[PDB]
Formats: structure tokens, C-alpha cells, sequence
């Protein structure tokens, strides 16, 4: 939530994406297409993996330890053990609370800041070709096709090539 | 015409709640749990050593009560202390009960040696109705309960040596009669005075006549006392009646064992954790099944959920 | 010309510092405080039932010292003991003392219920110049000083069974005579020796006669002992002289009772959090006022003041 | 402080707003005025409240527990209740101190992520017609009137109403 | 690396910078040069000394304590010491282990903060003269020799001198 | 032609991994060390006062034993016994070891007052072989071992007011004989029965004789005990023979002193924070050397290293 994207300016997920996290919906003069992104889905799921690999199968062993449950009435040292085993369930619980708020908080972070990431990388990339709606969506200024919206997902898309065409949709009254 | 360029993110229809440091309810696409709240409700065998008490207390194995000579000698990691056990031999206590039964758990052995002590002047052996093995009188195993010989019972001082390496736990206890009469009936004179020492260590025991309310028809009663002699050190006892002498020694280790109250059953499986209430699973790093473990275990927390999420916020069309 | 459109944020002419993870002192427009720090110095008298131990220890309350007359059967969640609390019977000691209170503050009841015990052959009731009550030479309410009967103390072997569906607790004591013509003057018969026992468990007390310092003219002393007994069980007690005897037993209950040490006022309010200092609010996770505390209170910790911000950093003209 | 904008490229903060925690200052052919921003003084007050849910009013019940103060001299079981005491109370003293700098380092954060939030998403509103001044204001290259102003504040603003004139005023030499 | 700059669209750091931790290169037709920020680095700098502040030279003095150590067996009381020891010691050892992992995380992304705010200020302060390349490079669309650079690195570079020049240049075909 | 304008950050050809919330291995520019694993192995005898105990526990030096003789009235902030350290005079015991050894650490001084006990009708002074002082038979200097004077032991009761503003801790003992004819050669009587007492307190002790294992060539033993007077109370000092009266009393203080054992060598150098394995910096918050501490010490954890970012992530050419 704090980098004002998923759940922010975009405005809603995509129920119909199931091969990413995130990616591209595109219209041009051939159609209307979907494509997951795998740079971005793949960041996100490494540092969530990243946690999990800090907090499954990381048991400690322990053994003799001391009563916890007592048949009869005794006074002062039981009233001690009973009081150290409290205190000590205590603050593992209170760390396992804390743990998961802080957790979740910075899950539900890094994965607006991957989406954000996404889309500043895409912005940059189209120059001035292309001006940002406010929704997450970039009205493109050329004609662009299959293969032009391809060489943007990809990364090799040359903005030198549609510049002229762009600038004259642009800037004309 | 132009095109769209749209970037966008995941959503599913089937979210899940999770807490955060700012909201208690937010939704978001995937989630794991983090507590671990159920048992199969059996303990595994594997790969820990059980050893399950059945009719036995850990005391009663140790003192050897008739229904605990498949004991004799026995290991474990985990000793499970059954409810339903009982002792059915002559009726005794154990000043300081709970730490005799925790330094014998903590061992993990009831590895026993006999040895020769030199009881000139009494008679061995003594038995009682109260501890019936094989439809005969009898007694502890571990424990040799002294009587006159021919009305006389001579001043015991008798020595045993630890020339081992490692130390020797001993375990005796004081005769305790019921009535004036009794006490002349066994040990032909009157109340005695016991003295087991070593050379860093002193007991001094008094036995106490007197009816105690009755148990399997003894209203006598016996104390349990424990000595440890380390290597070099020597063994005295000092005792002009009441005595009920070791035959030997236990073995006193030191390692991972440990000692639990359950009445699951013991199960033909592999689990490293253990509870009372049965084995359990240990990826979660929580777990609310119980404050008592044994083993590779999560950490006992108060809660009975705590998700992680594993997705990002869900935000459905 | 056109127009100028700025984004801003508020401030405000009294900002207050606060502690971050970079830096130690930064200016917010707000912040709350976490951690209490005062009482009004009074003891609420509700929602938790208060007992005001005024003169009386809870020990002299059990016991029955005549200024505790008015204890007798009472209930409490917390049993406030003042600083000024004195006795003022027969001077007594109580081995585990620390336990005794403790296991009866938790129990959170004087509730008594006399038994008829067999005591022929002596003489009851024996009473003290050092345990006034109403002018007249008294005892402990709860306790029953036998005596020789026309010279005579014949032994003792006296039974009471507990056929309740609960625990019984059994307050006792032994009588330290300081001389050995005292000894002969209430007993008879040279020192005796005290046992009680039940089928689970077994005490011996030996009088121990010599001079103490005196406390209210008296050179002797009464050591106190407790037994509990359990439901089937049954209470023997055994002795030729000095016993101190149980006039009947206390209920042990189980709950959330205690007891705390203070000096403070109790007071007509309402308040959840009880310390020695007084009732504190609880609307704060932690506080700073006292370790010891009682009900639904803040978390004791060292520090007297955690500010956390409830606004953004504050950046003043 | 970690998004730039309060204590960063906004100079300082307004004493004179008293009705929001963000908001609006113009200045166009009409006047200067001043207006706050609802949306985002909410979403910041729900985030805050949200902690103080967490914190305030959750105390938990204790009753017969160890003594803690002594009147005689004891030995080694007296040593141990004092420790088991010390040694809560430093673990619990610990925690609070870590909870409220992480609380108040992620409070600043927030706080500052939604005035950035706000003037993003300004930014977008404004298309071709405006240029950002770098302080957080924005020049408009053409004539917004109160009403004009109003459109931008509730999110209302056609931009495309604008587009030839600002483009003309922008463009020009 | 939650902002995207380090080890994001800044494609690598520089070894040969040795006076800051953030800065400036240039080419331009007096030649190719490099040039630390100081605020910046300052900025960073100061946020890790904070932290540094509040862990080092801060221990807690103890003296008579509990026994840790024993030469013989003696049960109850003494499974109670240990086991109280062991739980202080892996709630410490915890405590150390989440501090370190949380502070590292924010460190990493503190010190990203700082390098896109440099960016960002330096994107404005450009204004229309400039287009971002979208590797941490701008595109200076007019003469800018050593002075006008300087000009820009201290906070001085009027833009209104250039547009006319830059804008020509830019939108051009 | 134009320009160009780079952003950018350092790198370090040298980096460091570091661990995170989402990574266990990042490579930052530079990070500092947060727990200490490293001492030099000296116990630094400033800027606490350190006594070291060389041949002698702190009980031995407090009873008196004749290698002890130098540490008379010494005072410490840290108490450092050695493992060589032996017992070389009368055969002892202490009931409660651990807890004289705590409380006498605690208060911080041998700091000691004779006083004139009124032991008429005894002899004073007795001496054993077992006990050598510059090759004459000797005891513990703090103790006065009483026997019969022409085969009379009169029964003492012996009185000692604290009129005082603080607490005395005395420390005495019970003798137990060997054999029946040692109890008669020493006291003139069969076997005693002590009593100390005070307003507040009681202690009795029965003398045991019996065979214990010879050391230094004696099977008898002495049991030590303790008693605190408060200001106002007295000291009652009861027994017809077997007593180890005291010579006066011990000064007990509140404040930070302790012990420890090591056999690390003490350094003319100045260290904040003690362990076992001698003195540590103090400047990291965590240390790995020792759980044992005194002084301002970084706090024990399990992990050997922990590395703090003090850079940002390395990115290399
Ligand atoms: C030639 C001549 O004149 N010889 C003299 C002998 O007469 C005399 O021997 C004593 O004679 C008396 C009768 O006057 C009596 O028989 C003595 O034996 C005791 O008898 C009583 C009464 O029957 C008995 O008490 C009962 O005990 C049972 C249970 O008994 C056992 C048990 O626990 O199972 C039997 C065990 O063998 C015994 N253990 C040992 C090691 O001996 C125990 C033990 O005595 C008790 O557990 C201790 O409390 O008891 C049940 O409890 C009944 O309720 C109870 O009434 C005693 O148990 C018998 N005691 C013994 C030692 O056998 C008999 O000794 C001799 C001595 O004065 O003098 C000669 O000159
Ligand atoms: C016909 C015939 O010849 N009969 C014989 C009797 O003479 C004889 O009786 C005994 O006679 C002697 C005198 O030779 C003496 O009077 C015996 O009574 C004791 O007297 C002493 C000395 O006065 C007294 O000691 C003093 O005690 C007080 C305080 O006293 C109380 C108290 O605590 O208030 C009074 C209580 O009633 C009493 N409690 C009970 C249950 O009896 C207690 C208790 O004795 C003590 O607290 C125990 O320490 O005492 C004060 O402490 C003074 O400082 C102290 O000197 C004793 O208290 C008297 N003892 C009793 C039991 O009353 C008297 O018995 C008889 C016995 O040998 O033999 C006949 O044949
Ligand atoms: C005129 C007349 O007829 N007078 C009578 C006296 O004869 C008689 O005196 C007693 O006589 C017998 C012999 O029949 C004997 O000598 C008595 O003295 C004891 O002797 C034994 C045997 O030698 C001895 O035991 C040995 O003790 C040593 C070590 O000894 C010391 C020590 O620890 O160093 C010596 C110390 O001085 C002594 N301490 C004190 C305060 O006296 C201690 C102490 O006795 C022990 O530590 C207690 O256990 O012992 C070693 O342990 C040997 O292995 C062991 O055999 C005793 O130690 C001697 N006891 C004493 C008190 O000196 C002698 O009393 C008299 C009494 O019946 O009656 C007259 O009428
Ligand atoms: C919601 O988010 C969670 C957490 O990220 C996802 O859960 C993980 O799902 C994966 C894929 O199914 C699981 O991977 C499998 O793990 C098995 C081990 O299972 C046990 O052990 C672990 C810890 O020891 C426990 O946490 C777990 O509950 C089990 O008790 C392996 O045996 C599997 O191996 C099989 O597949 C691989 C494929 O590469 C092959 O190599 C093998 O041959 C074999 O056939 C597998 O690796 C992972 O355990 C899950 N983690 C957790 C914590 O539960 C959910 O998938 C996700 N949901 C959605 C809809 O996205
Ligand atoms: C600086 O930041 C703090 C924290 O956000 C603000 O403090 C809060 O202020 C509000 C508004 O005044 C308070 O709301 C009121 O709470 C009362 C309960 O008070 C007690 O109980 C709580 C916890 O149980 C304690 O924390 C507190 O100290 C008190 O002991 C209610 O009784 C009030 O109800 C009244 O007003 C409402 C209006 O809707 C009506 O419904 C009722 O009829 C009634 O008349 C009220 O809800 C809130 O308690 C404060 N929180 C804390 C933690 O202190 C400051 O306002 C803020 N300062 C500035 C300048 O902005
Ligand atoms: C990697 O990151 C770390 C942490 O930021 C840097 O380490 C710091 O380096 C500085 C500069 O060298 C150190 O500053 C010096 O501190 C000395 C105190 O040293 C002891 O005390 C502290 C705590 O009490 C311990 O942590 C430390 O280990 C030592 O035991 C001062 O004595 C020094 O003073 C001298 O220089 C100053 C200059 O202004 C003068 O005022 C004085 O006259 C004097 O001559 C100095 O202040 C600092 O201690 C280091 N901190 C830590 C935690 O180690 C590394 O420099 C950095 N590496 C790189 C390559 O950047
Ligand atoms: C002191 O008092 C106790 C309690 O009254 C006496 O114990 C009781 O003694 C009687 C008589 O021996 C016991 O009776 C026996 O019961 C068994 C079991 O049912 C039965 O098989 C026998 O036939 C016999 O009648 C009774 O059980 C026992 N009660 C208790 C509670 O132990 C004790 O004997 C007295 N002691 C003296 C020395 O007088
Ligand atoms: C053993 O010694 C103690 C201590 O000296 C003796 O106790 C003391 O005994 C005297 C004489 O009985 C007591 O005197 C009384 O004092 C009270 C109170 O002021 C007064 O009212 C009486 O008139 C009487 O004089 C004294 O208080 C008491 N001291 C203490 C400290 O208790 C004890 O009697 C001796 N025991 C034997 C058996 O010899
Ligand atoms: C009860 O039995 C113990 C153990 O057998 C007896 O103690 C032993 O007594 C003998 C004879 O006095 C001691 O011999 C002495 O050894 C020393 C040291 O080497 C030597 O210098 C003497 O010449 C003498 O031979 C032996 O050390 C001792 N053993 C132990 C383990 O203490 C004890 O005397 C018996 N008690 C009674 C009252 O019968
Ligand atoms: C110890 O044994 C000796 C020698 O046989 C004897 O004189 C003494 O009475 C015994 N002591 C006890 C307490 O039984
Ligand atoms: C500032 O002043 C107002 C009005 O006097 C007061 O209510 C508020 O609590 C103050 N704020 C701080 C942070 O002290
Ligand atoms: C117990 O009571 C019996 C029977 O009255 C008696 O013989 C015995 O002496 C008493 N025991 C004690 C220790 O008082
Ligand atoms: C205490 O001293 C008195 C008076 O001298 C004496 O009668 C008594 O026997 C002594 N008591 C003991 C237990 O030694």
C-alpha cells in the first residue's frame, strides 16, 4: 500500500491473470491481449520465499526440561516454576504477534513496490511516445502492433522509431 | 488510433484474512499458517527411544515393584509415565520424590550392578505380603530388607568403594514399624539410627514408630533415600537396625533423556516432536497443542492461528 | 497568466519529540503516551473482592489470633497485609512459612468446618496470659492445646476420615516447652513425638525443649504444620504429648485469589489493575508504577515515558 | 522521510490548514485559497488508528504470581525468584522500546507516503497542462478559474478541456 | 532495493567514486567528469550513525546473579535454573537475530531512498531541457558545459535560459 | 549535441554479506560486528574490586582455615575462586551450601567482631591435628571448639544482645562424633542437643555419631549453620555438648558484590565486564564468550556473529 499502487491507482487486480503476478493488458489494431510479466512475478515470489525459508523447518530441540502440570498443592516452588513457564509463553507469543504483523506489513509492501518498479520501468522506457492515464495505463501515440507491444514487454523496444509519428498525435490541436 | 499499454497485477477469488501492523483484516491472495493446532493423537516411536511405563512410575521401575521387572536394566530418550499406574509392593514415600524421579529421567538409564556387601550378623532377604510376585511373599528387587539373626542384630558398618570411573548412584531406604512390638520382632532392640556417608557426604536417618493408616494391611512405611559416590570416593553405612540396604548400584549418565505424563498411545511412525497429547508435525515454527515437548518442537504460543501472507493485498474486479 | 496549484501538509506550533529507529529526537504533530506512570494512591474496593488485613497477617487470620476474630470463614480475590500488621498470641513459628501463605492466599478462603476429635484421656483447650482475648487468658481460635488429664497423657491414636467430595487442609503444631519441669507439668511424661499421616503421605515432629528469648513472657514456642487430605483419604494422627491439635479443617478452593503487601488506603471505586501503590488505569499497554501487581494491568517495565507519534513529522514555518 | 516529500521537497508544513492533515493552495485569476484533501487525511488517520487498536486498551490478566520483594535474607531460592523478575522485566522493557521507534520510524514513513501519494496522483490529473515546479506545486499553463481549480481538487478535471491552450503556453518562445 | 534505483535501473555502483556515497557524472564537449553529492551522503550517513547511536556502548550492568554452571546432580531446583537460563538466552538470541535482519532490510532500502530522491530532485530541476534515459542518465537537450553542470550539482541551474534552445531541440524531426 | 547527466552510488571491491527480512545473503559495502566472541583471557583487576580467592572458597576464608588467614575482614565487588582450591582443616559440612556461599558473595565483606561469649564451666579453644597452623595443632580462627572442663560439661545458655543499628550473621556448628567413647573423652556426657535461637527464629540440631570415611585421618564431622540477628533481638545460644560456638559475628551488607568461578590469571588492566574466561569489550551489545557475567556486560547469545549493514548494497562494475 505505501507505494500508492496495487490497490492505489491501479484499480483492481486481474482475476483472469493466472500465469503471473504481474503483467500487461494491451488494445491495438489487432486485438485486445494479456501477458504475464516473469522479471517482476519472480522478485516478489523471491523474497516472500526468502521468509518462508527463515521461518519453516527451523525447530530447536529441546529435552529435560522442567514440571508443567502438578497433581498437589505446594507453595513457593511450584508458584516459580508455574511463573517462569508463563512468563516465557508469554513473550513467544507476544514475538509470533509481532512477527506476522511486521511480516505481513512488508509483504503487502514489496509487492506494491514490484508493481510500481513495473510500471516506472515501462513509463521510461516509452519516452515521449506515449503519455501515463492515471490507472496504470499509457495512451501510445503510434500505431503499434503485435510485435511493437512485444519488443516493449521484452525490453527492446526503439523509441527513436516511432518518435516523429508520436510527437506529431501528441502535440497537434 | 494509437494503442493502450495497461499494467496490471493478480487478483483470485478466494482471498485470505491476514493481520498487519495498521489493519487486522486485510485480504490478501495466499496465506500459511504459522501455529500448529492438531496431533494424530498418537506418539511415534521414531526416531526417538520410548519406553512406556504401562503399570510402572519411573520409581517404581527403579525400586523394582513386581509389576516392573521387565524393566530391569532398560534405556530410553522418553520415559511415558502412564495415568493408571500404581505401586503394589510395600508401601513407602520419597522425601524430595519429584527430584529422584527427574535425576533418574534426566539419566536415561536404569543400567543396575549388584554388589557383594558384607551383611554379616543379619538375615537377608525379607519379604512381605504386600508385594506379591508370583503369588509368593516378596519385595523390591532392588532392596535387601535386614533382619535379626537369632534375636541379635550386631552394628552394621559396612564399606563399599567406587574404584569405576564414573559415579555410582545408590538407592536405601528406613523401615519405619508400625508398633513397639514390631520393632523387636525384626531387628531385636529397640528403635534404630541410620548413617550413609561418604567422604564429601552425610545422612543421618531416624525411624519414626508409630500406625500409619493402613495400605495393602501395613500401617508400617518405608522412606527412600539416595546416595551418589563418585570415582575414588567410598560407601559407609552405619546402622544398628531399620535398614533396607541396596544390593548395588545404578549407572547415572548424562545426556537427552527426559520423562512425560501421557496417556496416548505409543504408535509405528517417525516424529521427531513430542507432546503429550501425541506427536506432531514440526515445518510450523508455533504451536498451541501444548506447553509440554520433547524433541525437535515448535514454540508453544497462545494463539490457535497466526497467518503469514505469501501473496499480495487482493483486490477483486 | 495561468495558475499556480501547491500540495502541502499541515503543522503545528507545539510539536512533540519522539524516538525513531534513526534517530533519538524527532518533532511530530502529535503523540500519545504509552506508558502509565501515576495511581491516585487509593485501593479500588471493586471490581475485585478487597480484604483489608488491617492488624492480622493472613497467617494470624487462619491461625485465629484474637484481633482476628472477624476474619473468620471470609473470601477474597486480594488480601492486602499492612506493614503494621503485628501477632499477638502464642508466640509460633511456621516452617515454609512463605509456602503456607502463599498456598492459602491462592485458595482465597478462611472457610472452616469444625470436626468432633476423639480426645479422651486428656484435658482440652488450653489456654495463655500471652494470647489475650476479652481480658480473659485465650489460644488460637483454630488450634486445640491438649493437656495431661489428673497426670496423666495417654497416647494418642486419633482418626478422622475425609469422606467429602473435596481437599481438607489440616493446620497443626507442635509445643517447644522451655524447660524440662514444663514439659512434666503439661504432658506427664518426658518429650514426645508428633506423627500424622495419611495413606499418601507421613509427617514426624520431635519437641525440642530449651529456652528462647521471650516474646510476651513466654520462653516456649509452637511450630506450625499443615496436612492436606484427600477425598477417601484419612487423617491419623499419633502422639504421647506436645501436640497442638486441629479444632477441624480448611476448604482449598482453586481460583484467581492472592495476596499483596501495602500500605495503601482502600478506596470507593471502580478499577481493574491493583499495585502496592494504589489502583492504576489500564488503557496503557505498559507502566512504570510497580512490579507487583494484580487484575487486568499494564506490563511493568523501566522506562518512565514511550512516547508513540500519532501524526506526521512536524515541519514548522 | 523515506519518500522524499514531507520534510523533503516540500519545504515545510501549513499551520494555518486545521481542517486536514493534506491538502491544496492555489493561486489563479480569482485569488489565493486553501482547501484540504478528505481522501487522504483519512487514509492516513485509518492507518494510525489502526495501531493505536493494537496498543491501547488490550491489558492482560495476572493474579497469584512469585513475591517480588524480600524481607530477609534467604540464599539461592530468593536468587532465583530475583532473576526470573530481572529478567522479565528487561525482556519486556526491550520490547516496548523496539515496538514504539518501529511504530514511529513506520508512522513518519506512511505519513510521508501519502502526501506523495496525493501529489502523485495530482501529477497525472494535469497531463500536458501543468509542469511540476519541483517544491510541490505545479504551474498550469492555462486559465483555471475557482471552479477549474474545484475540478482538480475532486478529481473531476477533463484536461482534454485544456490541452490546445496549455500546449500553445508551454511550447511557445 | 523496495525503491528500485540500487541494484534496480541504476544498473551498477561506481568503484571509482571514493568521496561520496552518491553523485554525479557527466559528459559534455568539455570532456567526461564525476562529482559527489554531499547531502545525500550525508543524509544516508547520518540515518546509519542513528542507528548506530542506539546499539553500541549501551550494555546493561549485572552483578550477583543465579548459578549457570554445577559440579553435581541434585534435580528440581536445578532443572528450574537451567531451564530459566536457556529460555533468557534464546529469547536474546532471538531478539538479536530479528534486530540485525530488520535493520539490514531498512538499511538497504534507506540508502535506496536517498539515491531516488537525488534522482527525482535532479528530474525536476530539469524541467523541460531533459529526458530520462531510464538508466539514472538524462539527456540534456542544450549546451551544457562544466559551469551550467556545476549549476545543476549545486541547486542553481535556471531552466528558462535553455527551454528555448532544449525545446527546439527535443521536439524537432 | 547536448549533454549527458548520470546518477549514481559507490561500490567497494571488498564487500560484506550481510543477512535480511527476505535474503540470508546480501553483499553490502561495509558492517560492523555486533557480538563479542574474543577475550584476552585476564580478569582485569579494575575498575572492580577483585579479590582472588587463590587456595580458598569463600566459606573456607570464612570459617577460618589456616591457608585463609590473609583474607581477615576483606571486602570485594567479585569474589574469584579457583577449581584447585582445597579444604585443609577440620572435616565439614554445610546444610544449605549454596545459599551461605550466595548470601555472604552478595553481601561483599569477611568483615568481622569479636565478642565475649560468657563459656564458663567449659574449656575453650580445641585444636586437631587435622587443622595444622605453622605445624602447631590448630581450627577454624572464627569457631571455638568447646569440650569439658575436669569431666564436666554444665549445659550452656549463653546469651548475645544485638544492640547494634544493622543485622549480625553468626555462624556456628554441631560436632558429630566418630564413636560412643569420643563423645565421652570430648563432652563428659551422651549426646548433646543444640538450640540458637532469637525472638524470630529457632534452630535446633541432634548430634549424630557414627563412622564417616576418614579425611585427614578423622571419621568425626562438623555441620556448620548460620543465624541472622536482627537490631533489638539476642542471640540464645542452648546445649549440654557438640557445640562450635562462634567468636563474634560477620557484618552482612546490601550491594553489587558477587562471585565467580575461573581459573583465569588476574591483569594490572581495566575492563568494565568479567566472564569465566577473563574480561571482554564492552562496546558490542552482544557477546558469544560466556553466559557467566559481571559487571556492564554485552548480553549472551547463541550466535557467534552478526553482522549490522553500516553501507548500502554493492552493486560491482
Ligand atoms: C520359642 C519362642 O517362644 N519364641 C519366641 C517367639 O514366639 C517370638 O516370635 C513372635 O511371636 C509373636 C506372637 O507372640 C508374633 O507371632 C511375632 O510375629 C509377628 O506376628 C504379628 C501378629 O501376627 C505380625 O503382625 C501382622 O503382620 C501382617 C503381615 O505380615 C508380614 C507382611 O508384611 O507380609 C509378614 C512378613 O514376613 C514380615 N516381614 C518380615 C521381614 O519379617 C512383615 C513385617 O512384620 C511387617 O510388615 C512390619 O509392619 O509382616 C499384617 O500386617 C497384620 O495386620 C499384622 O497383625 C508380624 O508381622 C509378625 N512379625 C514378624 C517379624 O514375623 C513373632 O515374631 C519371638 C520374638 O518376640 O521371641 C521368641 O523368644
Ligand atoms: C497437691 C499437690 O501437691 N499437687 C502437685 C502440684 O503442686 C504440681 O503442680 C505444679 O506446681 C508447681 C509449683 O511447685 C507449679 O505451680 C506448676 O505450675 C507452673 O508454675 C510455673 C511457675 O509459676 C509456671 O511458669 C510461669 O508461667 C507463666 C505464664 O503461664 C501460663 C501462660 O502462658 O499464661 C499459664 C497457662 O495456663 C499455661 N498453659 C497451660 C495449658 O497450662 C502456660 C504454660 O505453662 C507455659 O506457657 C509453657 O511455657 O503458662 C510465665 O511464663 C512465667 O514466666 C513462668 O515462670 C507454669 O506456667 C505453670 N504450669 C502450668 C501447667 O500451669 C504446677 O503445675 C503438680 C505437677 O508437678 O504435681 C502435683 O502432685
Ligand atoms: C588419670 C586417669 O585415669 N584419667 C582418665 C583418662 O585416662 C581418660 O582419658 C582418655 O584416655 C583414653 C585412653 O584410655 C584416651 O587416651 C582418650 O583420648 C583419646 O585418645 C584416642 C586414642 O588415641 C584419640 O583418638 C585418635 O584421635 C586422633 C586425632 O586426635 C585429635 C585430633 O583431631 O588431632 C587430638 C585432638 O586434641 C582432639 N580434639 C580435642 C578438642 O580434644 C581430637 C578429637 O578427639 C577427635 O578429632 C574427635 O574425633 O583428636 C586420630 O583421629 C586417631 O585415628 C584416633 O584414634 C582421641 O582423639 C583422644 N581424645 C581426646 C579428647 O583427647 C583420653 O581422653 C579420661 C576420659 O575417659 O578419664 C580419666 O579418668
Ligand atoms: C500459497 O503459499 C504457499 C507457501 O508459499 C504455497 O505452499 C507451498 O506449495 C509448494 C508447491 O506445492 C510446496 O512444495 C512442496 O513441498 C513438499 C514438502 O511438503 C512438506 O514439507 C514442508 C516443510 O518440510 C511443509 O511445510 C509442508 O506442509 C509439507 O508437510 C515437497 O514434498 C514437494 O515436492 C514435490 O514437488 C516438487 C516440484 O518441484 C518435486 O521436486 C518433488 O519430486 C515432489 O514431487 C513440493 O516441493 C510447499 O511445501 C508449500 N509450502 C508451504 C509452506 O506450505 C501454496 O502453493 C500457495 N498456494 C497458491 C494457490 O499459490
Ligand atoms: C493526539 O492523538 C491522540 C491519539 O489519537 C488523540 O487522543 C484521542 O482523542 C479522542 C478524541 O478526543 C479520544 O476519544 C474519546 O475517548 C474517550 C475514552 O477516554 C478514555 O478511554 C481510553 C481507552 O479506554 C483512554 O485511552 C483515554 O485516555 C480515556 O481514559 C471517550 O469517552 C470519548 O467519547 C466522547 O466523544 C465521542 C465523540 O464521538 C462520543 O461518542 C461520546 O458521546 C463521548 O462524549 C471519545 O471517544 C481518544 O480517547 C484519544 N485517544 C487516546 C489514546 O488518548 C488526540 O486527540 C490527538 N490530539 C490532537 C490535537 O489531535
Ligand atoms: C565501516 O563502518 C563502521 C561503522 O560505521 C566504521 O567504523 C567506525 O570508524 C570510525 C572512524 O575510524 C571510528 O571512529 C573512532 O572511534 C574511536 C573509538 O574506538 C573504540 O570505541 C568504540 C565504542 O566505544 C568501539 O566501537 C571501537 O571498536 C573502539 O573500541 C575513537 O577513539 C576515534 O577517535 C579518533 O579520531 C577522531 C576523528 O574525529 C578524533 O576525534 C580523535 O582525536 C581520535 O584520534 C574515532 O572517533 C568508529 O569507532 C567506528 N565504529 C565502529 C562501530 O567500529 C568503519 O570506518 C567503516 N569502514 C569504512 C571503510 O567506511
Ligand atoms: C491406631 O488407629 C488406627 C486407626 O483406627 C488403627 O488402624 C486400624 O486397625 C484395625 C485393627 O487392626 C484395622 O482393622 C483391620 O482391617 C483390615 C482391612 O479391612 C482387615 O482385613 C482386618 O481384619 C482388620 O480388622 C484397620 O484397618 C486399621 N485402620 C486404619 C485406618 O489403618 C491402628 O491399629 C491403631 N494402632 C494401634 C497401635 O493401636
Ligand atoms: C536461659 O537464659 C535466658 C536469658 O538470660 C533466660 O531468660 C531470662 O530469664 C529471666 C529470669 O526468668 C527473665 O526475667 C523476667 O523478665 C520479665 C520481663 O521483663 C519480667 O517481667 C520478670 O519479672 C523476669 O525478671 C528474662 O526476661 C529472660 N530473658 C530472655 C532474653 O528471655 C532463661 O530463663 C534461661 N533459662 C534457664 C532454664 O535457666
Ligand atoms: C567402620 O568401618 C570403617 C571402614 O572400614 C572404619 O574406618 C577405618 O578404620 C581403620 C582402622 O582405624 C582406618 O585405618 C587407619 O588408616 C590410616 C590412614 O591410612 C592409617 O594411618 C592408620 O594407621 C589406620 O590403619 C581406616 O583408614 C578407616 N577407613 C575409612 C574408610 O575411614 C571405622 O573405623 C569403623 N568404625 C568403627 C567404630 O568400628
Ligand atoms: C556404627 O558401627 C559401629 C561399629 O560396629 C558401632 O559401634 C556403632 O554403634 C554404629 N553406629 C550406628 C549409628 O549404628
Ligand atoms: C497542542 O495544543 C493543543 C491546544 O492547546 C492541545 O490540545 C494539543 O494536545 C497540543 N499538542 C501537543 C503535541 O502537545
Ligand atoms: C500411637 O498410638 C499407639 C496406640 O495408642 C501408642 O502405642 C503409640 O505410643 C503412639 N505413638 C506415638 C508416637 O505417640
Ligand atoms: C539450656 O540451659 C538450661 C539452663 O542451664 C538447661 O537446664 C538446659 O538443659 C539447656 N538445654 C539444652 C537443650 O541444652
Amino acid at each position: 500500500g505505501i507505494f500508492g499502487a496495487i490497490a492505489g491507482f491501479i484499480e483492481n487486480g486481474w482475476e483472469g491473470m493466472v500465469d503471473g503476478w504481474y503483467g500487461f493488458r494491451h488494445q491495438n489494431s489487432e486485438g485486445i491481449g494479456q501477458a504475464a510479466d516473469l522479471k517482476s512475478t519472480q522478485a516478489a515470489i523471491d523474497q516472500i520465499n526468502g521468509k518462508l525459508n527463515r521461518l519453516i523447518g527451523k525447530t530447536n530441540e529441546k529435552f529435560h526440561q522442567i514440571e508443567k502440570e502438578f497433581s498437589e498443592v505446594e507453595g513457593r516452588i511450584q508458584d516459580l516454576e508455574k511463573y517462569v513457564e508463563d512468563t516465557k509463553i508469554d513473550l513467544w507469543s507476544y514475538n509470533a504477534e509481532l512477527l506476522v504483523a511486521l511480516e505481513n506489513q512488508h509483504t503487502i509492501d514489496l509487492t506494491d513496490s514490484e508493481m510500481n518498479k513495473l510500471f516506472e520501468k515501462t513509463k521510461k522506457q516509452l519516452r515521449e511516445n506515449a503519455e501515463d492515464m492515471g490507472n496504470g495505463c499509457f495512451k501510445i501515440y503510434h500505431k503499434c502492433d503485435n510485435a511493437c507491444i512485444g519488443s516493449i514487454r521484452n525490453g527492446t523496444y526503439d523509441h527513436d522509431v516511432y518518435r516523429d509519428e508520436a510527437l506529431n498525435n501528441r502535440f497537434q490541436i | 488510433p494509437g494503442a493502450t499499454l495497461c499494467l496490471g497485477h493478480h487478483a483470485v477469488p478466494n482471498g485470505t484474512i491476514v493481520k498487519t501492523i495498521t489493519n487486522d483484516q486485510i485480504e490478501v491472495t495466499n496465506a500459511t499458517e504459522l501455529v500448529q493446532s492438531s496431533s494424530t493423537g498418537e506418539i511415534c516411536d521414531s526416531p526417538h527411544q520410548i519406553l512406556d511405563g504401562e503399570n510402572c512410575t519411573l520409581i517404581d521401575a527403579l525400586l523394582g515393584d513386581p509389576q516392573c521387572d521387565g524393566f530391569q536394566n532398560k534405556k530410553w530418550d522418553l520415559f511415558v509415565e502412564r495415568s493408571k499406574a500404581y505401586s503394589n509392593c510395600y508401601p513407602y514415600d520419597v522425601p524430595d520424590y519429584a527430584s529422584l524421579r527427574s535425576l533418574v529421567a534426566s539419566s536415561g538409564t536404569l543400567e543396575f550392578n549388584n554388589e557383594s556387601f558384607n551383611w554379616t550378623g543379619v538375615t537377608q532377604n525379607g519379604t512381605s505380603s504386600a508385594c506379591i510376585r508370583r503369588s509368593n511373599n516378596s519385595f523390591f528387587s532392588r532392596l535387601n530388607w535386614l533382619t535379626h539373626l537369632k534375636f541379635k542384630y550386631p552394628a552394621l558398618n559396612v564399606t563399599m568403594p567406587n574404584n569405576e570411573k564414573f559415579d555410582k548412584l545408590y538407592i536405601w531406604g528406613v523401615h519405619h514399624p508400625g508398633t513397639d512390638n514390631d520393632q523387636i520382632f525384626l531387628y531385636a532392640q529397640a528403635s534404630g539410627r541410620i548413617t550413609v556417608s561418604t567422604k564429601r557426604s552425610q545422612q543421618t536417618v531416624i525411624p519414626n514408630i508409630g500406625s500409619r493408616p493402613r495400605v495393602r494391611n501395613i500401617p508400617s512405611r518405608i522412606s527412600i533415600y539416595w546416595t551418589i559416590v563418585k570415582p575414588g570416593d567410598i560407601l559407609l553405612i552405619n546402622s544398628t537396625g531399620n535398614l533396607i540396604a541396596p544390593r548395588g548400584y545404578f549407572k547415572i549418565r548424562s545426556g537427552k533423556s527426559s520423562i512425560m505424563r501421557s496417556d496416548a498411545p505409543i504408535g509405528k511412525c517417525n516424529s521427531e516432536c513430542i507432546t503429550p497429547n501425541g506427536s506432531i508435525p514440526n515445518d510450523k515454527p508455533f504451536q498451541n497443542v501444548n506447553r509440554i515437548t520433547y524433541g525437535a518442537c515448535p514454540r508453544y504460543v497462545k494463539q490457535n492461528t497466526l497467518k503469514l501472507a505469501t501473496g499480495m493485498r487482493n483486490v477483486p474486479e
